[PDB]
DNA sequence: CGCCTAGGTTGGGTAGGGTGGTGGCG
């Protein structure tokens, strides 16, 4: 089984949960276009 | 990691150090799935060629961390191995075809501001996220150069290292190379005349290449860190375990019992 | 005091830190 967290998997404690970018993310971002 | 830099405190929340018992050493790179699964490459456990051949007893799980060498007190947990399950048909003996191997953990691990799963792809972010020249992100505690020779520079970091990369045409990869690649795999990395550099290297191997899915924010990981020829050579690429096409062999194990 | 660099399943970044509870010096 499974386990626990894959509804809030993918979301970091110290990044999308408190609306924050980290350094380089918006690099991938970038790169998507 | 080569040419990357420091990671920020809990950005890769679900990096995972494998760990050996004794002696005491880092063995490879792994990342949280859920409270209780655990995802690598399979050569960081088994890879005959080697002598290499850990079984759960030999090791243990480190999550949460960010000093490659510190004990970070309250902060990282450890975690020991109920069961390893190596992909059935990785391919050892050749080029690693299938490089992905599954540990359960003996009890579930809490979650925290450090230690949290990332999301395994879907078809839909597969298909729209898999594409040449799309970025990536490889995370580890592997070397800054190629420490099998005389090189200048420190051979392992201090701190967690991160960097970002590009996917590369499978045309590209393929011609990069002799080792013959598969559907399996993909390969990352900036070009020679593209401007930027980075690799993963020795040590990194088991580690995350995660993408952000801007269509809902969620970290998804794409690939496992698996093999390359050198480390951030110009005209060399590092390859990576391709996660989604192996969904369904993960998907297996993981959803068999309650 | 205000500094200094420190064990531990662990460095020294400072005596807090993304974490306890801790010295010895001038
Ligand atoms: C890397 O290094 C590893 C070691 O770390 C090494 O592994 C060794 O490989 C060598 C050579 O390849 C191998 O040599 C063989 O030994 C055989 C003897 O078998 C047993 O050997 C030792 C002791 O003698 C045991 O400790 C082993 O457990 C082994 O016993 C079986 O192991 C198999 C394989 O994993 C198991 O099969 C799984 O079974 C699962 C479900 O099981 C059940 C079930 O119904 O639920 C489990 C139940 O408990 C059991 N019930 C009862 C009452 O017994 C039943 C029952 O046994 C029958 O199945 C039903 O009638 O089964 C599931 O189905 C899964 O799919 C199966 O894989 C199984 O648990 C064990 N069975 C038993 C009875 O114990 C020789 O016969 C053989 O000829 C050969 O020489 C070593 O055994 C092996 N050593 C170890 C420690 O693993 C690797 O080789 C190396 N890898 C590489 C690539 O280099
Ligand atoms: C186990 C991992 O740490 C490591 C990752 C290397 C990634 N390198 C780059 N540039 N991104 N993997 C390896 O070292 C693998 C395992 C065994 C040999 N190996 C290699 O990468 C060889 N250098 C090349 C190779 C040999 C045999 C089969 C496949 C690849
Ligand atoms: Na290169
Ligand atoms: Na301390």
């Amino acid at each position: 089984t499974f386990g626990s967290g894959e509804a809030d998997c993918g979301l970091r404690p110290l990044f999308e949960k408190k609306s924050l970018e980290d350094k380089t993310e918006r690099e991938l971002l970038e790169s998507y276009i | 990691i080569v040419e990357g830099s420091d990671a920020e405190i809990g950005m890769s929340p679900w990096q995972v150090m494998l760990f050996r018992k004794s002696p005491q050493e880092l063995l490879c790179g792994a990342s949280l799935i859920s409270d209780r699964w655990v995802l690598t490459a399979a050569h960081c456990l088994l890879y005959p060629p080697w002598d290499k051949n850990f079984t759960e007893n030999d090791l243990l799980v480190r999550i949460g961390k960010h000093s490659r060498t510190r004990y970070e007190r309250n902060i990282e947990k450890i975690s020991m191995l109920e069961k390893i399950y190596i992909h059935p048909r990785y391919n050892w003996r050749e080029n690693l075809d299938r490089d992905i191997a599954l540990m359960k953990l003996k009890k579930p691990v809490a979650f925290s501001d450090y230690i949290h799963p990332v999301c395994l792809p879907d078809r839909e972010t597969a298909a729209s996220l898999l594409q040449a020249g799309y970025k990536g992100r490889v995370t580890g505690w592997g070397n800054l150069k190629e420490t099998w020779t005389a090189n200048v520079g420190k051979g392992q970091p201090s701190v967690l290292q991160v960097v970002n990369l590009p996917i590369v045409e499978r045309p590209v990869c393929k011609d990069s190379t002799r080792i013959r690649i598969t559907d399996n795999m993909f390969c990352a990395g900036y070009k020679p005349d593209e401007g930027k550099r980075g690799d993963a290297c020795e040590g990194d191997s088991g580690g995350p290449f995660v993408m952000k899915s801007p269509f809902n924010n969620r970290w998804y990981q794409m690939g496992i860190v698996s093999w390359g020829e050198g480390c951030d050579r110009d005209g060399k690429y590092g390859f990576y375990t391709h996660v989604f096409r192996l969904k369904k062999w993960i998907q297996k194990v993981i959803d068999q019992f309650g």
